[PDB]
């Protein structure tokens, strides 16, 4: 059983647009949850369904509601999106009102009252210090995701074409370029560190790709610069001796 | 003082007459009842005034979406059960749990199921274990018993959840379950047959329903006739205790209720 | 079910002990629960406490006092792995689910031989600052600076020189910006 | 599959006098399954204005359910209680004894 599937992962609205979010559950389970979760406090209920055929309010039902039709899905509609609805999004499933909650990998949604403030970012690679290389005999290249709005992006590194995961480290939250602002654009930087034998082998290709999320090429668009769409950004350097 | 319980029954029946619901679940404090869902209604309901007057509607809105989970839950099991015995058409599960206050202040809880009214699978909490009274039952009880987690959720809702409910409901219905009706009773001399007398010691209007009659000789006297402790449709209850007479011992009915005994010797 | 608490953050070194406190108070109680939220990932059950008393399983225990409406998660061996957000949840006696805002746990890496250094990359066709192999007992302050952005702290773990580091980057548009001082 | 036929008992509330406003109960017990049938007669004839409880449940899992009906015995009015279940081939009739 693939356990509790939620999409989408990422979505931006404009104030005033419908969304639903899906859920599904393979695990026969009688209960259905939807929570939002907000800094500096607990998973709060928005709804739940204690089986097919029925649903009630949780703590902060308003602005949503729910359908269960089916043991299997439990939809979540924001009727008209606002921004206090800016949070991340969890559908959880249980066998019984007492049992552990099977958690989706969640919905993170933001709302704006412009679709002009959505950027994707400009992704850069910086090669590693020949003062690092000579002192440790490890080359560190740095990856910057930089002016994007909303921050909803996924930082992934690439050698030769292969995702790599040992020697990486990843801001876990993207910064505020403009801390003032409440819709202030984000940067986003990770390390990969190799040994500098593997950076100085020109066989070598290293690729920092950014998956961002933001419009719909069917999104109406009237500003200059191109459409702000769900679009991969990457940058690349190659290894060196020297 | 007097021993207090609180019960609830669950009947699911599989494929029913057009009327009978699906599934029903009744609560019960002593003989009372106090709560009642079906799959008719779908809606949990006070049966007493009391626990109406005390229990805001949030309390029988949760209760209706946990009593659905419940009935939804109770369908898939008999219809395992059945798939288990190869069993078509209509059967019948059943679900009862509780616990008793008793005067000393000790307690009892109880869980235990049947299939087509006899008895299927009685939990031990004590011993964290499940009495299956046949293969099918045992294929259940192994499953349930991997569940260490839930048996402990069970052994904790008899013993502290099931008593401070029952401890609630004692308070808003105190005037009810607590009071007393001492009964009013008396001696029929009955000639039974041609020149054989029997004695009847008949109890009505008393509450609670919990009572003794017995009939001694100067010793308790053997085949004694005893009638049901029945309800009299006013909240109180009757009952009687009958001997035959040889044609000359001295004959007295006893009769004990809320801690007040009672002696009638007919002369 | 009225209310829950449990520490914002605790910060412990790889290869120790961390004990996470949680209160509760309710007239009803049907459990206590512990989830496990790595950072972008969906919560997951690490625990379920009813009785007084203590379960282990692995390096992880949890503990329950009823009497004292309190509960711990105890992790032994920290890993860099344990770092996380801790959430607590008990269920009154409607199985109302509360749940704590939830403890996040930052683990130090054990630095053996920190080699602290702030070296400058090679620009891309903006100028990047790599403060590294510094000591876990260093915190990165942010610039004061509004046109220098410093990120926080981050550990990595190059499995292939079985190697831990720390570091922190620092950039600016500046072309009066130096590398040697931006992280003060 | 064990079914159990109803125990059919029929009794006033209050020691019966003629002439004097009693309660008529018939208590229907220790049955299995749940559906039930039950009629209070008066010389035969069904009463119209007849109250029951709801269902009840039994720890040994069998039902029980109290019928009752207003009524003033005389000494030629005949009270019964009929009752069908699916262990009666016939609805069984059971007089009320006058209180003996
Ligand atoms: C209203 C209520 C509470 C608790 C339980 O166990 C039941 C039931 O078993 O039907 C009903």
């Amino acid at each position: 059983n693939a356990g509790v599937t939620q999409t989408p992962k990422f979505q931006v609205l404009k104030t005033g647009q419908s969304m639903t979010l899906q859920c599904a559950q393979d695990m026969n389970h009688n209960y259905m949850y939807w929570y939002r979760q907000d800094p500096g406090m607990g998973l709060r209920l928005i709804y739940y369904s204690a089986s097919e055929g029925t649903t009630d309010k949780g703590e902060v039902p308003n602005g949503y509601n729910v359908s269960r039709s089916t043991t299997e899905d439990f939809p979540l509609r924001l009727l008209s999106a606002a921004p206090s609805q800016t949070s991340v999004y969890f559908c959880a499933s249980s066998n019984r009102e007492y049992s552990p909650l099977h958690f989706g990998n969640g919905t993170r949604l933001t709302v704006t009252e412009d679709l002009n403030k959505v950027f994707p970012p400009e992704v850069a690679v910086f090669e590693p210090s020949e003062a690092e290389i000579s002192h440790t005999q490890k080359a560190t290249l740095v990856c910057l995701a930089t002016g994007f709005y909303p921050d909803h992006v996924e930082l992934s590194w690439w050698v030769n074409g292969k995702e790599v995961h040992s020697g990486v480290c990843t801001d876990p939250q993207p910064l505020k370029e403009q801390p003032a602002l409440n819709d202030s654009r984000y940067a986003l930087s990770s390390r990969l560190r190799v040994s500098a034998t593997f950076w100085q082998d020109p066989r070598n290709h290293f690729r920092c790709q950014v998956q961002f999320y933001g419009l719909s090429e069917n999104d109406e668009w009237t500003q200059d610069r191109a459409k702000p769409v769900t679009q991969i950004v990457s940058a690349e350097a190659w290894g060196r001796a020297d | 003082m007097r021993t207090h319980s609180l019960r609830y029954f669950r009947l699911g029946v599989s494929d029913p007459i057009h009327g009978v619901p699906e599934f029903i679940s009744v609560g019960y404090v002593d003989s009372h009842p106090i709560t009642t869902y079906d799959s008719v209604t779908r809606q949990k309901e006070p049966r007493a005034p009391w626990m109406a007057e005390n229990l805001a509607p949030d309390h029988w809105e949760r209760y209706t979406q946990l009593l659905r989970g419940w009935q939804q839950m109770f369908k898939v099991e008999l219809k395992r059960l059945q798939r288990h015995y190869n069993h078509s058409g209509s059967h019948t599960y059943q679900r009862m749990i509780g616990c008793e206050l008793l005067e000393d202040g000790s307690t009892t809880g109880f869980l235990q199921y049947a299939y087509d009214g006899q008895d299927f699978l009685i939990f031990n909490k004590d011993t964290l274990s499940w009495l299956a009274v046949d293969n099918v039952a045992h294929t259940i009880k192994q499953a349930w018993e991997a569940n260490q987690h839930e048996l402990l959720y069970q052994k904790n809702w008899l013993e502290e959840e099931c008593i401070a409910w029952l401890k609630r409901f004692l308070e808003y219905g105190k005037d009810t379950l607590q009071r007393t009706e001492p009964p009013l009773v008396r001696v029929n001399r009955k000639e039974t047959f041609p020149g054989v007398t029997a004695l009847f010691c008949k109890a009505h209007g008393f509450y609670p329903p919990e009572i003794y009659m017995t009939w001694m000789k100067n010793e308790i006297v053997q085949e004694i006739d005893y009638g049901d402790i029945l309800p009299s449709g006013d909240g109180t209850y009757q009952a009687w205790a009958s001997i035959e007479l040889d044609p000359s011992n001295l004959y007295s009915c006893h009769v004990e209720h809320s801690g007040v005994h009672m002696v009638l010797q007919v002369p | 079910g009225q209310n829950i608490d449990q520490p914002t953050e605790m910060t412990a070194t790889e290869g120790a002990i961390v004990q996470i406190n949680c209160t509760y108070q309710t007239s009803g109680f049907n459990g206590l629960f512990w989830y496990q939220q790595h950072a972008g990932e969906a919560p997951t059950f690490l625990s379920y406490n009813v009785l007084d008393g203590l379960e282990e399983k692995g390096r992880f225990s949890s503990f329950l006092s009823r009497s004292k409406g309190y509960s711990y998660l105890l992790l032994k061996e920290l890993q860099m792995k344990d770092s996380a957000s801790y959430l607590c949840a008990f269920l009154d006696s409607n199985y109302q689910l509360i749940w704590g805002a939830g403890t996040k746990l930052i683990i130090k890496p054990d630095i053996q031989n920190p080699d602290p250094a702030v070296y400058q990359l090679r620009d891309s066709k903006k100028s990047v600052c790599l403060f590294t192999d510094f000591d876990s007992q260093t915190n990165v302050s942010q610039s004061k600076d509004s046109d220098v952005y410093i990120t926080d702290k981050c550990v990595l773990d190059m499995r292939s020189m079985d190697f831990k580091s720390n570091s922190a980057v620092a950039w600016s548009n500046k072309s009066d910006f130096a590398c040697a001082n931006a992280f003060n | 599959m064990i079914q159990r036929t109803p125990k059919i008992q029929v009794y006033s509330r209050h020691p019966a006098e003629n002439g004097k406003s009693n309660f008529l109960n018939c208590y229907v017990s220790g049955f299995h399954p749940s559906d039930i049938e039950v009629d209070l007669l008066k010389n035969g004839e069904r009463i119209e204005k007849v109250e029951h409880s709801d269902l009840s449940f039994s720890k040994d899992w069998s039902f029980y359910l109290l019928y009752y009906t207003e009524f003033t015995p005389t000494e030629k009015d005949e009270y019964a209680c009929r009752v069908n279940h699916v262990t009666l081939s016939q609805p069984k009739i059971v007089k009320w004894d006058r209180d003996m």
